[PDB]
């Protein structure tokens, strides 16, 4: 049984075997989407991506680095899947910082992106 | 020694064996030699005994019915083998394959998938 598998490393907070269940089940599955849910909730953003990855969604694997602030990440799937849509995510959320005064953060941010001229 | 509830555990416990070992044909002709044997004397012949050879017949046959192309007959004996298939250790892998191939051609799709997915298992 997968689907109720899921439920119960969930809820035992056993994420070592949710990672192994989405790693166990085939490249295509109606369990994997909900896995990666679990872990996007939960807060661990390279299991989800790699699990979103595995669905084939990558749109949402790109959500979902930009929703948990992983933005190399982010660009990187960016440049490999053909989105480049991240790039005015950036901008704009660096302004917004800037915004804030909280230029630091602006600097973190663009390093992490590998934004290095910016 | 007409102590006929020894006799029938052997003949499980033997063919049994022979089927573990990967020997299908020579278990299924051993166990109904033996179970002929039980049967000449009009005894009760143990329920386990018949199930043991009733699966090493289905498996015989699953041979046969393939061999002339009868596709519906041989999966569903293959069904009925996959369905025990902790009984054929030793092809788990190879039986079930052939199962989904002809569960393919029956048009038991269904039942492939379900056996494709069980072989999906790591």
């Amino acid at each position: 049984n997968q689907e109720r598998l899921a439920e119960c490393y969930y809820m035992l907070e056993d994420y070592e075997g949710l990672e192994n269940l989405a790693i166990s089940l085939p490249e295509n599955h109606k369990l994997l989407p909900e896995i990666a849910q679990m872990f996007v909730r939960v807060g661990m953003c390279e299991q989800a991506v790699t699990a979103f990855l595995k669905c084939s969604q990558p749109k949402a694997a790109v959500d979902t680095c930009v929703h948990l602030n992983q933005w190399n990440k982010a660009v990187e799937l960016a440049k490999n899947h053909s989105m480049k849509e991240i790039g005015s995510l950036l901008a704009r959320y660096a302004s917004h910082l800037l915004e804030k005064n909280k230029t630091l953060d602006a600097i973190e941010l663009y390093r992490k992106a590998n934004y290095f001229f910016d | 020694l007409k102590q006929y509830r020894e006799a029938a555990q052997t003949a499980i416990i033997i063919a049994r064996e022979e089927q573990s070992a990967g020997n299908y044909r020579n278990a299924h002709d051993v166990l109904f030699s033996m179970y002929a044997e039980l049967k000449s004397q009009k005894i009760k012949i143990p329920s386990e005994m018949a199930t043991n050879l009733m699966i090493l017949h289905s498996y015989i046959l699953v041979k046969i019915h393939v061999k002339n192309g009868d596709h519906m007959k041989g999966a569903r004996m293959l069904i009925r083998v996959a369905n025990n298939i902790s009984k054929f250790p030793s092809h788990i892998v190879p039986i079930l394959t052939s199962t989904v191939i002809e569960c393919h051609r029956a048009g038991l799709k269904n039942s492939a998938f379900s056996f494709a997915a069980m072989l999906m298992r790591p």
